């Protein structure tokens, strides 16, 4: 992540991020809504950072330092460029909505009142079709990626040295290769939990309550489509094992 | 320090997310309780052995039968949770959660954990459950379920007060270390 966004989302909550004199100007219900919207954006910033560790630290490091056989790096990191494009674009829209809402003279005091429309746009039309296609492919290649990683780490000395080197820093403690893969697979199922809690505190404006209700339904439709489109790929599985599913 | 992986499973109302949050911060949040838990790697020393224990939640995956099992590969210990304020969450342990975990995590120890133990003697909880001819789960009902399902053991905790939380994760670490 870049320092400007890390600092903007360093606090444990929106109520601790904004100036106390600004916090005291709002009702409790507004503070509750803003704290959950802040958690959705903060966790999206961290999810894009997980994807940057996968693309820049791991994938590109393996291409530039190691002599892996062709197709091995794509097998370890399936769909990572497509996932990075989807989420970096969504994060950009969330951060622009926050930036437009800032009070003049402030880089931290804002209230986001219209998140629903942004979520409907993300989870409908071509962006939802791309999210569905990409997660159905990524999640179906998840087992294969973990098995390929385990095989290389156990048998290739230069690969083991590379992994131990780039994951040594304390800031990578939660972000080894397998940990990144499962963080990405689990991201999509965090959205309904966050949206339902934002919706719980968004009854003040009926148009907002209706828009978040529509977005929650679109997210659950996307998850149902992805879940029905998954079948784990396995290296060496024979056609007979597949057609006898 | 050897690395081990823990996964918590249970119904949506079981308190698994809160349990992971309170353990990882050693604090029940005073200002904002997070809606979700990403992951965490805890440094734990149990009986003289140092372990890096990776923690994962299955919250949000309960309705997605092809996404949920992707959380299980190479798990070393399972915490299988129910809430003491919900006999319905305990009823779903033997029929749904246990056969799934035994299938995807063969031979992995399961610790059955009764969450929200502070609600066992909460008057509002007892009044609400009485309307459905129910009462909070008794300790013997938890132990009997753990015995029936082949659990490694039975433990209780309260994320709200932190009581019993450290003990659950230290025992999970000991179970993960066993051959
Ligand atoms: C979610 C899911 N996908 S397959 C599966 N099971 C496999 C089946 C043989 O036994 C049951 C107990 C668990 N469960």
């Amino acid at each position: 992540s870049m320092e400007m966004d890390e600092k903007d989302f360093a606090a444990d909550s929106w109520s601790l991020a904004v100036d106390s004199s600004f916090l005291q100007q709002h009702k409790k219900e507004v503070m509750k809504q803003q704290d959950v919207i802040y958690e959705l954006i903060q966790t999206e910033l961290h999810h894009v950072r997980t994807l940057k560790i996968m693309t820049r630290l791991f994938r590109t490091g393996m291409l530039e330092e190691l002599h892996l056989e062709p197709g091995v790096v794509q097998g370890l990191f399936p769909c990572v460029d497509e996932l990075s494009d989807i989420h970096t674009r969504f994060l950009s829209q969330l951060l622009e909505r926050r930036r437009q809402a800032l009070c003049p003279g402030s880089t931290r005091n804002f209230v986001i009142h219209r998140l629903g429309d942004l979520l409907i746009s993300q989870f409908s039309g071509p962006s939802a079709e791309q999210m569905c296609k990409t997660y159905s492919e990524f999640c179906s290649r998840h087992s294969k990626a973990l098995k390929l990683y385990k095989e290389l780490y156990a048998r290739d000395k230069r690969f083991q040295q590379f992994i131990r080197k780039v994951t040594r820093p304390a800031v990578l403690k939660r972000h080894g290769v397998q940990e990144c893969i499962l963080l990405v697979t689990q991201r999509i199922t965090k959205y309904p939990l966050l949206i339902s809690r934002i919706l719980q505190h968004s009854h003040g404006i009926e148009e907002e309550r209706q828009d978040l209700t529509t977005a929650l339904g679109l997210v659950k439709e996307l998850l149902s489509n992805v879940d029905e489109g998954i079948y784990q790929l396995e290296k060496g599985a024979r056609l007979q094992e597949i057609y006898n599913r | 320090a050897i690395r081990k992986k823990l996964v918590i499973v249970g119904d949506g109302a079981c308190g698994k997310t809160c349990l992971l949050i309170v353990f990882s911060k050693d604090q029940f949040p005073e200002v904002y309780v997070p809606t979700v838990f990403e992951n965490y790697v805890a440094d734990i020393e149990v009986d003289g052995k140092q372990v890096e224990l990776a923690l994962w939640d299955t919250a949000g995956q309960e309705d997605y039968d092809r996404l949920r099992p992707l959380s299980y590969p190479d798990t070393d210990v399972i915490l299988m949770c129910f809430s003491i304020d919900s006999p319905d969450s305990l009823e779903n342990i033997p029929e749904k959660w246990t056969p799934e975990v035994k299938h995807f995590c063969p031979n992995v120890p399961i610790i059955l954990v009764g969450n929200k133990k502070d609600l066992r003697n909460d008057e509002h909880t007892r009044r609400e459950l009485a309307k459905m001819k129910q009462e909070p789960v008794k300790p013997e009902e938890g132990r009997d379920m753990a015995n029936r399902i082949g659990a490694f053991g039975y433990m209780e905790c309260s994320a709200k007060t932190k009581d019993g939380v450290r003990e659950v994760f230290e025992m999970a670490t000991r179970a993960a270390l066993q051959a």
